[PDB]
């Protein structure tokens, strides 16, 4: 499952500065806030029929704080435009969490029309560039600010734990509403790119809760036995992105299959003679926590 | 942020999962660390040593059944050399007294269960929170079902 | 003597305190050290680490009330990077089945209620162990009601 | 193998002494090392320090007795410096609540106790694991009744 | 609340060694007890109507252990009298405890009509002097006694948690029959006694339960929160005496207020310049566990 | 109490190997196995009238694996005679536990004709040399073995605990059908076997269960109380042999009293001047969990 809070404040074509707010669980959207430029603050424009708010102590208050970050999402692009090397034409809060199969997590994270800008950690408590580029330090993106208190507490809190509560509470209101679970097929093909050695090709066919998880782990670290064990360490070949696994900017080559609720997914990987075992795929997934699945020449 | 060093878990009980008790660590202040692994619904020691082991759940029911129900839970140790479960810790409550609903009324019933104990574990021994009656497994607020282990 | 150098508490409850469950470390066998901090009726926690909570109550009630009571026994975490109540451990108890005094007798019940566990906290979290029915507390003998944590 | 070298112990109630309650450690999963030691059916510590200390109990009865029964577990200390039982760790259970097998039937009814927390004792201390009612002592299975303690 | 023993013998005029003991629940007399000359043993005299004596299983038996402690302190003084240069009219046993607020704690000392001799000291299982002037190791004193086995378990015992046990009883028992708690009014004034720079001046006007503690600590160590919290540590100004702040001889500066059940206290300080924060005036007393109080100039 | 298995098997006169299985419960026979030539598989010759094996989870099934056994150590004293410094007319594995009073332990060993072999070590998961001579590895003695994963399952299993939790079954189901308690007479006596010094003989009589160990402990350590405190720690005089104490191969001079259910025992010791405190006799038995007994010189 996944559940995902989109704010974003562009510039538009020439004059104010437009705002509106996704709460997404899972494909589902849950509520939609835009700014009213006549009023001067947000209005729900949008909510789910099968979503009581008031049974979700844990969804922020004051339609999501959306006046609050509009406001000061604002004044963060405001800023941002000023040294014309950053010129942006809109700006994103992206925040939210996922129980995929057996991994877990939660995010928050600036992202700009020209690619993601700060990652917010929850340890350091501070923001962290996700690229070698950095980032401004500007409104919202830095302590000195006068609301930067307000952020710790909304974004910082939300990403601590409110929202790995939350989604439990969206689950409840949406288990018969939305599109049921739904098993995918996998294959594992070992194909080849000609000018390298070998590649291998995951592909995981038609699973609903649309979010997946794929980990490439080298058979020796098996022992023999072709299951992923919870709590065991096991070193993994990590994928590079300036993107984190979990967060939605991670690249995942996913498509909606046919006429269907259901999606579909195709990961690859060079099979670099730099390993010495071979890559078995591991599908983290709602349906099945986490299988193992192998073979390569084409299985 | 060293959670400490000290294998430790504290799982928790899966409420979508209706009918059945399968412990997760995937949520709020549950844990899972330093070695200690969950395995068919079992949490495995990494190390040879002196472990708290504990666990409750609570049980919940609307009105009485029939004749007498019991209701039991136990956590049991499976060794690396010796397979087979021998209890370690385990107690028996009964909730319906055999009152059974007359025909008019009948209130719904509450009963807690907590195990605990500290125990000389070997690596690769498998620790078992099982209950008799998982059909009146109340894991509808939070932190009402769980077992953990730490290393002391 | 070094109680030992881990933060450590065992705070029971005042008697002197009717209609309510107030906590204290000025007692008998009772302890408040290295750190943790009592402050509003909530246990403090010093430093990043892993903490062993537990806590116990017994309620008593003489005779039988209307309808029917719950009992409920929790402690909650108010973490620092997140200022709300959230429940680690909790239980529920139903004394009376509604059996209510036909009008002739009525004895006293007592009912105890036991929690305990192994969670990840942070310098500066706000410990709570609440109950609902704190008019049926009895804290008359001794060791009946205590709440406490120690750093493992 | 090193059980750890903190002292500790976990004994259980010897099931070859009907009608009392008598603990032993040469059992299964049971211990008493590290210089505790099980004198007069009472463990004695060897060290200052901070003890994590607990118990259960499991009673059990068929149908039910006269006016009302009380069942009561309590762990006492007895410091070297104050010879007498004061009172660390105390439930009370009411089991039968008058009912009384009216003359046809009368199940059998199952109630267990936890006890337990940490207290500072002193080398020499007395840790004693009573109860009121050994006659409804219900050590038949085997991890239903217990009392350890473990130097953290 | 207060739980004070005293057994005192004296040499009184010319002849035998009179014996008295008082057990007081703050200031309320519960037991008087005497030595009878004819019979050769004590006697109680007095027994307050509230206390049920069967209901407070930690209050000593045998009237208090009182023939034993007369005779060993009889034996202890006649030693003490030998070496002229220690002659003294009287021996006191002064032992009991208390709750002030959220201070607490025991204490067991010996003293002399001329001051100060020994206290107990739980830890090391011995006496300690109390003076620089040290104590003679005769009759109760020394571990050398035949009867420092009884010494040990009679006070030591009740000093270890004995009288932390039994406090509790007499508290129960005296609930409704003696006068009811009363909250003080406190003002730190800052006034100078001349020759000195200044001088502070903590003054807590008509409290019931007479047992009343003040502590001085610097104000940087309240970071801005004027809280004294529970568990947390704090320097503290120490006063000069041979006596520690619960012990029954502390000098505090205390009168029991005009015709009323009520007291009143002055605790003066000279702020010298070795500090840097001027202190604050923190009150233990059972109304307002503790509660600090500031200012000075004269507030 | 006492649980022994015995299995063993022979090169019996010229040609074939028989082999026979024994299970002890304290003196009485509970089963006898052996092995069929004709059908070449064991059978059950006797099983007693009060053992239902079907209330006992921990005695091990498949007829207590016999076929596994005796097959396995018909090869292992194949291998055993090559050597011809080893031959040997028969093999023993000897496995069980005991509930000596306090003393409490379990055992697996092999042995040989010409004496012990080797013991098995629950910890290091292998077989030690139980005489200098050390053993041949070979059969079912070295990892090297096919089989050994099932010999550290049975053996080392049922030694790790298997054992000791049956054992508590057959207590229970021999309740009312075997010779009833005993409770021993003890009396030490100081002897003196002329050449050397001193000699202490500490004889016990007529006791039933017939398992009882013996220690010796200098008189010091029990610092004028003379009961053996449970969880103490006490130096004891080991006495020396290839087998220790728990061991059924251990030299205990027992004898079944005269028509009776009861047993004696007699135990001496060399008073060599090496100690310092004169040993004092410490018995553990069922009836009297551990009793000490003193005097020499005759008593
Ligand atoms: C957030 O919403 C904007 C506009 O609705 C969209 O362009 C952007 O991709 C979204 N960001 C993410 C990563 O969901
Ligand atoms: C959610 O809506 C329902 C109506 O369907 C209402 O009764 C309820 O009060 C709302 N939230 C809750 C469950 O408190
Ligand atoms: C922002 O603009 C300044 C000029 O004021 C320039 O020096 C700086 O490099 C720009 N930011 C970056 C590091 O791209
Ligand atoms: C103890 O009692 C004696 C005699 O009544 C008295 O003179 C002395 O001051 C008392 N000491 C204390 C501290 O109460
Ligand atoms: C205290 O006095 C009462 C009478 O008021 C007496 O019955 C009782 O035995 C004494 N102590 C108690 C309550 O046992
Ligand atoms: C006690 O008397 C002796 C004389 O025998 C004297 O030397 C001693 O100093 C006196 N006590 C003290 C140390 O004041
Ligand atoms: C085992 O059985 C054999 C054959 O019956 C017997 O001779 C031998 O003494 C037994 N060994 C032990 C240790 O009981
Ligand atoms: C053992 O034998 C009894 C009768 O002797 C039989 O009824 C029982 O089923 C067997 N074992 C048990 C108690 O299951
Ligand atoms: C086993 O036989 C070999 C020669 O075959 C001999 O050297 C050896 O000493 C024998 N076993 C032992 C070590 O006693």
């Amino acid at each position: 499952i996944t559940l995902k809070y989109n704010y974003t404040v562009t510039l538009k074509d020439d004059g104010l500065y437009d705002g509106v707010f996704y709460d997404h669980y899972n494909d589902q959207l849950v509520t939609k806030i835009s700014y009213n430029h006549e009023t001067r603050h947000g209005n729900v424009n949008f909510r789910a029929d099968w979503f009581n708010i008031s049974r979700s102590p844990h969804t922020p208050g004051n339609d999501y704080n959306f006046n609050f970050w509009y406001s000061l999402m604002k004044e963060t692009l405001e800023e941002i435009n000023k040294n014309d090397s950053t010129k942006t034409t809109s700006l994103s809060l992206i925040t939210g969490c996922y129980e995929t199969g057996l991994l877990f997590g939660s995010y928050g994270y600036v992202e700009t029309a020209n690619g993601p800008l700060a990652r917010y950690h929850t340890g350091d408590k501070r923001f962290t560039k996700m690229t070698h580029k950095g980032f401004p330090k500007v409104g919202m993106l830095t302590v000195k600010n006068t609301l930067w208190k307000d952020v710790k507490a909304y974004l910082g809190g939300f990403e601590y734990m409110g929202c790995s509560l939350a989604i439990l509470d969206y689950q409840k209101m949406a288990k018969g509403k939305i599109p049921k679970d739904t098993t995918p097929t996998v294959k594992v093909t070992g194909n080849e790119l000609e000018d390298g050695n070998m590649t291998l090709e995951c592909t995981v066919n038609s699973f609903y809760p649309p979010d997946v998880i794929t980990k490439w782990i080298e058979s020796e670290h098996f022992k023999g036995e072709y299951k992923y064990v919870n709590g065991r360490y096991y070193p993994e070949w990590g994928r590079k992105s300036n993107y984190e696994p979990g967060e939605p900017g991670f690249p995942w080559n996913i498509k909606k299959d046919k006429d269907a609720n259901t999606y579909s997914l195709t990961d690859l990987v060079r099979t670099t003679s730099k390993m010495s075992s071979q890559p078995v795929c591991v599908v983290f997934h709602d349906t099945l926590e986490a299988q193992v699945y192998t073979c390569s020449e084409g299985c | 942020r060293t959670p400490s060093d000290k294998p430790v878990a504290h799982v928790v009980a899966n409420p979508q999962a209706e009918g059945q008790l399968q412990w997760l660590n995937r949520r709020a202040n549950a844990l899972l660390a330093n070695g200690v692994e969950l395995r068919d619904n079992q949490l495995v020691v990494p190390s040879e040593g002196l472990y708290l082991i504990y666990s409750q759940v609570l049980f919940k029911g609307q009105g009485c059944p029939s004749t007498h129900v019991l209701l039991t839970h136990t956590i049991s140790r499976i060794a690396v050399s010796y397979q087979t479960k021998v209890n370690l810790l385990s107690a028996i409550k009964s909730p319906c007294q055999r009152e059974t609903p007359e025909g008019a009324e009948a209130k719904p019933w509450y009963e807690p269960i907590y195990l605990g104990g500290v125990f000389q574990l070997e690596k690769g021994d498998r620790l078992s929170a099982e209950i008799n009656r998982p059909d009146y497994l109340l894991f509808a607020e939070s932190g009402q079902v769980y077992f953990g282990i730490i290393a002391l």
